[PDB]
RNA sequence: GGUGAGGUGUCCGAGUGGCUGAAGGAGCACGCCUGGAAAGUGUGUAUACGGCAACGUAUCGGGGGUUCGUAUCCCCCCCUCACCGCCA
RNA sequence: GGCUCU
RNA sequence: UGCCUGGCGGCCGUAGCGCGGUGGUCCCACCUGACCCCAUGCCGAACUCAGAAGUGAAACGCCGUAGCGCCGAUGGUAGUGUGGGGUCUCCCCAUGCGAGAGUAGGGAACUGCCAGGCAU
RNA sequence: UCCUCCUAAAGAGUAACGGAGGAGCACGAAGGUUGGCUAAUCCUGGUCGGACAUCAGGAGGUUAGUGCAAUGGCAUAAGCCAGCUUGACUGCGAGCGUGACGGCGCGAGCAGGUGCGAAAGCAGGUCAUAGUGAUCCGGUGGUUCUGAAUGGAAGGGCCAUC
RNA sequence: CCGACUUACCAACCCGAUGCAAACUGCGAAUACCGGAGAAUGUUAUCACGGGAGACACACGGCGGGUGCUAACGUCCGUC
């Protein structure tokens, strides 16, 4: 790489709400506080619940009874 | 290096499992990723190309590459010779270290992410993606902000076939979907 | 009346034509009407050679025409003097040489092949002759 | 590729050397080893040769492609030729840079006595 | 023809000069060559005057 | 009285060709081939002008030959 | 018959390559005054095809082409204006 | 100041 | 002397593609790393340097293979120089030259110098 | 008037109110050198972004490019990038080509001095072929060459140039 | 919005077969031309320099062509 041109890259720390630590290489300088990591995202579960179609013959029998 | 150290160590291991290759170099691996913002409307002025160039410098650590038009077109308003975009190619270690920011801090930064595609790997295993806006990277300050941009992503891997790429990322977590 | 659509040159040179042909054996269909004599024909001789076969076959069978006119030629006007530049295109000719094969036919009879190709024959300037597709 | 595109770089200055009628030294070059030979104008038989593949040079050496080995190389070739009474010739790079290894046998080469 | 014709005097002190033409639309600035002045036998800068 | 023209132009001939064949003695500098491009390429102790002119540097008998992998025609001075 | 010049949205009209898929004005559609009309006045003001309306393609007489780019450049066909279409 | 028709 | 490999040529497709197989002692290649020599209109990608853990995956080389490419007769045909002739826009005769295309067929190159390795 | 192709009959040349197109410049880098690079188009994927900007891979293999017309050339690139630069040098020039002539052209090499390159070497404008105008007269700078009694000068000559 | 399907209304590319070209060529003659060697022949027929010219309105016929109508005792070129 050359030696000046490019932005200072330094190892800083980010944590996140989940308790996660990474030390990454960044160009902020300063220390990072997030608030979702891919440890923390809802990918694996809350994405799979978040579908929700719903029953409208559920809806019918649920709403009275005969 | 931790996701090449991963790599390594495990990958290397998985896919000459689930592949039966008989060399080790028959493997894939990743090479490059190259970072592009088509910007075509710094036309107007040169600023907002200067400025595109400038986040993206802080996304990756490097100066990027202002690229120019390999021709003229009237339906873009453009001569042979306009800077036209920037990229910048990252390879090694700056590579990789953008790679864990990306698949561990911006992804999960974007707004209403349910995954990626499994369709996007141009028949040879090089994958190619492209985000809506760079607030996900948390290198950028929101209030310091200029113009929602947008830039696309490309990870171009040594795999000949489509699935090994698939593999080869799935290995690494990559949220296809 | 065929012409070629575009061409890259608007007129061309007399030129002889001198030679034996090479569309000589019967390559497509069964019959073929083949050119004995020489010259040169064109594409109302073309066209009026095809409408005789074609109504003399009632639209049955199918009819190849091996030759193209692509010549131009040029005529000048009356009482125009021998100057003043190279005449204007009028028409549109093809070369002919013995051998050339004219027009080919199937899906018919050799009889009413007979018949068609005398009734094209009739209006075309050279003498012509009936063929058969030759196996080798 | 990487073998043509030296031989491209290199193919222009072999043919005009070929009709200047220059008596000329090869060098060719990899990671572990260095190569150079002495030809004729004709391009078709050689006069001297030295490598750090031959055992009397490559075992006085530590690794065979440093910048060392390719001085020892250009000495001996140098004193090869001029034991054989060759002393004028055109140095081909043979696509590679003048610079490293290269230029540290040429360097050799010149301070050995070879006219280039 | 608007490519003009102008002189390269030498600076020598000679008043030996060079003729070419050069583009004053697009060229304002002046042209500074170092060329060769056979009076005196050596390479001196030559700068652009008019041809008058 | 009528008519015109657009076509009544054409250039000089500039009497380019082969002006020493084969198996024909030169002088040093006799100009052997003028051409356009290089339809011909030089050989041994011939050179190529600016115009790609073909002329002999040497003295002797001229070589039509056709070498390299392009199949070539080169022109050489054979030695005398 | 030849030469030269030309051919613009409903109309007139400017318009010599890049903010001219169009100035400007008139006309037309819509509104207001008026008992109702006009004339004053104010507001808009292409055609088709395509998508889904993001907005895009075509058309300067028509048709073919140079060019990144043509309402503007070049060719062809027509149409028109002007001049010549003579001496015997 | 002038400002048509029904 | 045999085999293999690298370099420089000769020749310029019977020498090239394709398909299949195969090679790692050495060589070669990828390959490891880069504070340095040097380099990137960004990037150790390339160039370069320091090396040698790994692999022959790719590349390269070798072997095989007629899907091509290529080469290619013999005979004939076309043309044509001279002379002569006719029904003279075109042809014929004597004589000399003699294609192109196509066919049979060939065909998966050959060879020189140096150096190295393993065998002998 | 000049250039390119055909006519033009396989050396050159070759006519017509024959067929088709252009030129009357440009460039102080669009020249020189060293080093490096290699296109058009299409396919797939990809933020705004769309037939078509930029990005990544593949096919392809010059179908592109050449300051401008056409033809011939061009991968060792003559095509494209960057560094350094002014050989877009002065005096000459063996020897040839082309013209009736005037004239036009190519040119290795020599002397001087220079640039690039480590060096061999290359460079006396641009890939080539169009981009032009005789003489007279007159103007400008330089040069004692001449200078109508002598010394100067005017004027003339020579070199460069308009 | 996605489309539904079935026509014959066509059709790019590619492939195979078939033709044409003055301004097409991955081929390619005969002749002609340039150079060299060698006899025989020919009143040097060759070249250079010098004195004197004339001529520069051509015609037809054969072959190869442009133009014209492969019209002209037509016209314009090459060659005899
Ligand atoms: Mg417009
Ligand atoms: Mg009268
Ligand atoms: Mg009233
Ligand atoms: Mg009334
Ligand atoms: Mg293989
Ligand atoms: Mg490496
Ligand atoms: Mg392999
Ligand atoms: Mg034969
Ligand atoms: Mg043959
Ligand atoms: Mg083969
Ligand atoms: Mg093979
Ligand atoms: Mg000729
Ligand atoms: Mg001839
Ligand atoms: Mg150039
Ligand atoms: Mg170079
Ligand atoms: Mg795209
Ligand atoms: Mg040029
Ligand atoms: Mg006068
Ligand atoms: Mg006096
Ligand atoms: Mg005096
Ligand atoms: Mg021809
Ligand atoms: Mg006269
Ligand atoms: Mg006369
Ligand atoms: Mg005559
Ligand atoms: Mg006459
Ligand atoms: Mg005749
Ligand atoms: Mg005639
Ligand atoms: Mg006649
Ligand atoms: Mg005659
Ligand atoms: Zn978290």
């Amino acid at each position: 790489m050359k030696k000046d041109i490019h932005p200072k890259y330094e190892e800083i720390t980010a944590s996140c709400s989940c308790g996660n630590v990474m030390k990454i290489r960044s160009t902020v300088g300063h220390d990072l506080n997030l608030d979702v990591c891919s440890k923390c995202h809802p990918f694996f579960t809350g994405k799979q619940r978040d579908v929700a179609t719903g029953g409208r013959v559920d809806r019918f029998n649920k709403r009275f009874n005969i | 290096a931790k996701l090449h150290d991963y790599y390594k160590d495990e990958v290397v291991k998985k896919l000459m499992t689930e592949f039966n290759y008989n060399s080790v170099m028959q493997v894939p691996r990743v090479e490059k990723i190259t970072l592009n913002m088509g910007v075509g409307e710094a036309i107007a002025d040169k600023k907002l190309l200067d400025n595109a160039a400038a986040d993206l410098a802080a996304i990756s650590g490097q100066k990027p590459l202002i690229t120019k038009a390999r021709k003229s077109v009237a339906g873009f308003k453009i001569r042979q010779g306009y800077p036209i975009g920037c990229k910048v190619t990252l390879r090694g270690e700056r590579m990789w270290e953008f790679f864990e920011r990306l698949i561990t801090i911006a992804v999960p930064r974007i707004r209403d992410f349910r995954g990626l595609s499994a369709k996007s790997f141009d028949g040879r295993g090089n994958y190619s993606m492209g985000v809506r806006e760079q607030i996900i990277f948390p290198e950028i300050d929101y209030d310091k902000v200029d113009r929602v941009r947008g830039l696309d992503i490309t990870i171009t891997t040594t795999a000949k076939s489509d699935e090994e790429g698939r593999a080869l990322l799935a290995a690494f977590d990559f949220p296809f979907r | 009346m065929l012409q070629p659509k575009r061409t890259k040159f608007r007129k061309m040179h007399k030129g002889r034509n001198r030679g034996l042909a090479q569309g000589t054996d019967v390559s497509f269909g069964s019959f073929g009407l083949k050119a004995v004599g020489r010259g040169r024909l064109t594409a109302r001789q073309i066209e009026a050679a095809r409408r005789a076969m074609t109504r003399a076959v009632k639209r049955q069978g199918k009819i190849w025409i091996r030759v193209f006119p692509d010549k131009p030629i040029t005529e000048k006007p009356l009482a125009v003097r021998m100057g003043k530049g190279k005449g204007n295109v009028e028409y549109w000719v093809a070369l002919i040489q013995p051998g050339k094969v004219l027009y080919e036919m199937d899906g018919v009879p050799e009889e009413l092949a007979r018949e068609a190709f005398k009734l094209a024959a009739a209006k075309l300037p050279i003498k012509t002759t009936f063929v058969t597709k030759t196996v080798m | 590729d990487k073998k043509s595109a030296r031989i491209r770089r290199a193919t222009r200055a072999r043919r005009k050397l070929q009709e200047l009628g220059a008596t000329r030294l090869v060098v060719h070059r990899t990671p572990r080893h260095i190569y150079a030979q002495v030809i004729a104008p004709n391009g078709s038989e050689v006069l001297v040769a030295a490598s750090t593949v031959e055992k009397a040079i490559a075992e006085q050496l530590k690794y065979t492609g440093n910048k060392d080995a390719a001085a020892a190389v250009g000495k001996a070739v140098a004193e090869r030729a001029l034991e054989k009474g060759i002393k004028d010739v055109s140095f081909d790079r043979s696509g590679f840079q003048y610079h490293g290894r290269v230029q540290a046998l040429a360097d050799a080469a010149r301070e050995a006595g070879l006219q280039f | 023809g608007i490519r003009e014709k102008i002189k390269l005097v030498s600076s020598a002190g000679t008043g030996h000069f060079y003729t070419t033409t050069k583009n004053k639309r697009t060229k304002p600035e002046k042209l500074e060559l170092k060329k060769f002045d056979p009076v005196v036998r050596q390479h001196v800068i030559y700068k652009e005057a008019k041809i008058k | 009285a009528g008519g015109s023209t657009r076509n009544g132009r054409d250039s000089e001939a500039k009497r380019l060709g082969v002006k020493r064949f084969g198996g024909e003695s030169v002088l040093a500098g006799s100009i052997i081939v003028r051409q356009r491009g290089t339809k011909f390429h030089a050989g041994a102790n011939v050179g190529c002008g600016r115009d790609h002119t073909l002329f002999a540097k040497a003295d002797g008998k001229v070589k039509f030959e056709v070498k390299g992998p392009k199949n070539r025609k080169f022109i050489s001075i054979e030695a005398e």
